């Protein structure tokens, strides 16, 4: 997260962070053994970490989790990044708590302008790399479709909106990628993809997730 | 020039 500041310690409690021998992608927890992460994170070996701040130092209230279904959406392309969404079950359920909470789903689609939270443990610079200890946490608006389009012609799906500053400064970034954008409470993006990071007229793009609830749904009940 | 955001990223070209 570029220009965001310190959540402070499990003020997120559905953010997890996917694990590897290191953090390489976040995700939201949305039942007790259920993760929303993106399809472009997908990797055997998944540990899921819940209940993380100082993901370098176990403080108290972590659960490590190992992924025992990482289900990458079938129709997902990695070249456009359409349907870049992931469903992950836990191998045994989270205990849930006021630290480790899962986020509802959408009931309808957000609209331009409405302020959502982003988070996570990616990149806090534009230029350069610095990854932080400690969540970092973002508010930003949706963009319009057409500013999102103008933005990036011809490589935004009905499955992707913009959130974010064309201003600049302001983003979330690599690291961040599967975790949460959150929105009137509910669980409206997944962080994706972006030219650069916090660069000016280029915002961040999202998985949109309202448009997966009935594939969320259907493919927890088969599983 | 585009990027996902995971560590590490994918990229493409552009
Ligand atoms: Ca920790």
């Amino acid at each position: 997260i570029v220009g965001g500041y310190t959540c402070g310690a499990n003020t997120v409690p559905y953010q997890v962070s996917l694990n590897s021998g290191y953090h390489f992608c976040g995700g939201s927890l949305i039942n007790s053994q259920w993760v929303v992460s993106a399809a472009h994170c997908y990797k055997s070996g998944i540990q899921v970490r819940l209940g993380e701040d100082n993901i370098n130092v176990v403080e108290g209230n972590e659960q490590f989790i190992s992924a025992s279904k990482s289900i990458v959406h079938p129709s997902y392309n990695s070249n456009t990044l359409n349907n870049d969404i992931m469903l992950i079950k836990l191998k045994s359920a989270a205990s849930l708590n006021s630290r480790v909470a899962s986020i509802s789903l959408p009931t309808s689609c957000a609209s331009a302008g409405t302020q959502c939270l982003i988070s996570g443990w990616g990149n806090t610079k534009s230029s350069g790399t610095s990854y932080p200890d400690v969540l970092k946490c973002l508010k930003a608006p949706i963009l319009s479709d057409s500013s999102c389009k103008s933005a990036y012609p011809g490589q935004i799906t009905s499955n992707m909106f913009c959130a974010g500053y064309l201003e600049g400064g302001k983003d979330s970034c690599q690291g961040d990628s599967g975790g949460p954008v959150v929105c009137s409470g509910k669980l409206q993006g997944i962080v994706s993809w972006g030219s650069g990071c916090a660069q000016k007229n280029k915002p961040g793009v999202y998985t949109k997730v309202c448009n997966y609830v009935s594939w969320i749904k259907q493919t927890i009940a088969s599983n | 020039g585009t990027c996902t955001r995971s560590i590490p990223p994918i990229c493409n070209p552009n």
